[PDB]
């Protein structure tokens, strides 16, 4: 409208904020050491 | 009496030093170093986040063009286009052909995302040491103290004094530039403030979270609408916070050697286990017993049960002491061979004890002081089987 | 248009080069910049003030000793006497002649005053500078604006776009350790925290104004009443912060070499004149005019009248002109020779026309660029009769 911008702050409903999400755990690594050599083996269900 | 020593910048480690006074029975003193914390100086440079392209709504002229006006807002794009004929949901309603025109205009608003969601740069100083001593000497057997890491400040904490530093090497993890991203921080070069290119890292940047102006180099672009539309098509470079957001690299938490640990703190670097700390100290006159009270110990011997070559206390030994009267006494190796886990031990007349150890030396000949009385506990060492535990209880390691 | 050029790091001297973009007329320019602000960065370490000795009420038992407590104040000096027989308008006290004691105590608090007047210490890191730049190009303006030095960061007002910076010289006239009291700064080494020798400077430390915690070292002791008489008088060094504010040396605004101020401010050392700035400027396209419509000049020649080898503008000389045209023609000296008094000059067909300048040398021998066209003033000088007067503006000196 060619007038005039009227006033009228309207406040966002859904403000984004810092809450705590659940997130995934990968499976335990199984350690299988050696001489100044750590080897590790691993299997995850997802990219990790 | 002012036992001024260097000890290597360790976290787990006790610093079993013994105060040799004449006159006096000598007393032991232990130190560690709980904290490490560095807290360089730091200066917010400003601050990144994904935008918001704040299109305001665009005003048709039915028949007649509209000059637009420069306006103050950060990248403020303004086009007006001819040869429009907007349909909206009543036909047309503009009666001309030709004369119509809009005028639309874009520009950019941080996000509402940037009050919880946002880099953060800095430039870094070189800052003051910070470290948390626990002291364990004579009796007190327990003192925690927070101190700088200055050769100037004195710590008189309790009744003992304590001057701690400077440190040896000013090893600082953090570079000119860091980047702290809510939780990680990351040792990206950002150019400049008022600088950035559009697309790359810090596309709009913000003096403060608060601060009302700000820059902005997006390349925003408008462009005609079509088939007469009423909207504002704008087509602009991908929000420059959103890349490198996927593509940041590996973070300085996982990044900086000698086991550095950050947090979200003034950005203190802790237990970054590096170099000596010149450590002088003026332990307390009462805390002393006079040299001819404390029994003498002399006609000892000393001869090993087991010792293993191994970072644990793999080292059992026992000693003959020939004593004269009966109470406790500190004992301690001046050679750094061996540690020895034992502080004090009870004697009674011509007592035989047993003692802990550990040492890096397949045959540890060291010296051994037990209230003015010198041993030497020569023997071998048996090498160790297993590799994993935690690191070192001893961690003295030298030729052997 | 992308005109690179370096400059003199001088506050009151302008540099108005002539850009000479092909294709197009040239355009004077000049930049002159009224402010070098230095702007380094700052953390404080403490705040130092004089002391109050703020008594407690004494504590009086009639028949019978009473220990005293180490209470939690900062250097809480406590001691009880003995034998008192206290008077106080009413008659003796207490009936005790020698079981009476007085348990008087004393600790130090920050004085009222210190919320106003209190020296401040201080760390200084690399900090960044800044300055208020004033330009004129073409005929089109007299804009100016607050810039940055690092040479990432673009300024604008008004359609002309620039870049200066950054300093060719890293000289910060403050040291490292600097000393705030009101409005002058002294770079006094303040010792460290919590090491304050009693009288000297820093006797009492605060953290900050309002931390509750301080560290107040000045020999604080207690001292016997004199003849039963209910007081505390007690044995105290003179406040160390009175010390130093009547022999406080010259302040650094003093005695910065390069004539250089500071402020009750971010703690700037403006109009630190040294070294260069090399200043890059993008005038905009629209000022340019085409070369075909501006006059040519031609069968020109020059001559001086009066020059005076001096530091204002004291050289006359006269220049004849056949331009093709009536109109403006902007005026420049190429070589360091000479600065011309007179920006731009107008013109009508075979006219002569005048301007002013100054020079460092016996003999000037420099050309002129009279709108894209050159000729030489050669002549002779006079020294002046006012030796001092006013800083300079010819800054040519060199081998004569």
């Amino acid at each position: 409208g060619e007038g005039d911008t009227f006033k009228g702050k309207l406040h966002v409903p859904f403000v984004p904020v810092k809450a705590k999400c659940i997130a995934t755990l990968a499976p335990e690594p199984l350690v299988e050491h050696k001489h100044r050599t750590l080897i590790l083996h691993l299997h995850p269900d997802h990219p990790t | 009496y002012e036992h001024t020593a260097v000890m290597p910048n360790k976290v787990g480690i006790p610093y079993k030093a013994l105060v040799e006074r004449p006159g006096y029975a000598p007393v032991h003193l232990q130190i560690q170093l709980v904290n490490t914390r560095i807290i360089p100086s730091t200066n917010l440079e400003y601050i990144t986040c994904k935008y918001k392209t704040k299109v305001p709504s665009p005003v048709v002229k039915c028949c007649g063009a509209t000059q637009c006006t420069s306006k103050p807002h950060p990248d403020y794009q303004c086009q007006v286009f001819t040869g429009v004929y907007p349909f909206m949901w009543g036909g047309a309603y503009c009666f001309c052909d030709t004369e119509n025109t809009q005028m639309s205009e874009a520009y950019v608003e941080r996000s509402e995302e940037c009050s919880i969601d946002h880099a953060k740069a800095y430039k870094v100083h070189t800052g003051t040491v910070q470290a948390m001593v626990n002291i364990t000497y004579g009796s007190v057997s327990w003192r925690s103290a927070d101190v700088y890491v200055n050769g100037e400040t004195p710590a008189k904490i309790g009744d003992a004094k304590l001057i701690i530093g400077p440190l040896s090497s000013a090893w600082s993890p953090f570079d000119n530039k860091v980047v702290v991203y809510g939780h990680e921080v990351y040792n990206y070069d950002f150019p400049e403030y008022g600088t950035g290119k559009a697309g790359s890292f810090g596309d709009l940047q913000s003096r403060t979270s608060t601060s009302n102006d700000l820059y902005a180099n997006t390349n925003l672009k408008l462009q005609r609408p079509q088939a007469g539309i009423v909207h504002t098509p704008f087509t602009q470079a991908p929000s420059g916070f959103e890349r490198w957001k996927r593509d940041k690299g590996a973070p300085l938490n996982d990044v900086a050697p000698f086991g550095c640990s950050i947090a979200l703190e003034p950005l203190r670097a802790e237990n970054c286990a590096v170099g000596s700390i010149p450590i002088s100290i003026d332990i307390p006159d009462a805390a002393f017993t006079r040299i001819s009270e404390t029994p003498t110990v002399s006609d000892l011997e000393c001869k090993i049960t087991e010792c293993t070559y191994a970072s644990d206390f793999g080292g059992i030994a026992t000693v003959a002491y020939k004593s004269s009267k009966a109470g406790n006494c500190p004992i301690h190796s001046p050679s750094g061979v061996a540690v020895i886990k034992e502080n004090d031990v009870t004697l009674a007349e011509s007592g035989s004890f047993t003692f802990h150890f550990s040492t890096a030396n397949i045959h540890p000949a060291f010296k051994l002081q037990v209230c003015t009385s010198a041993v030497t506990c020569k023997g071998d060492c048996k090498p160790p089987k297993d590799h994993i535990v935690d690191y070192p209880a001893q961690h003295t390691e030298s030729f052997t």
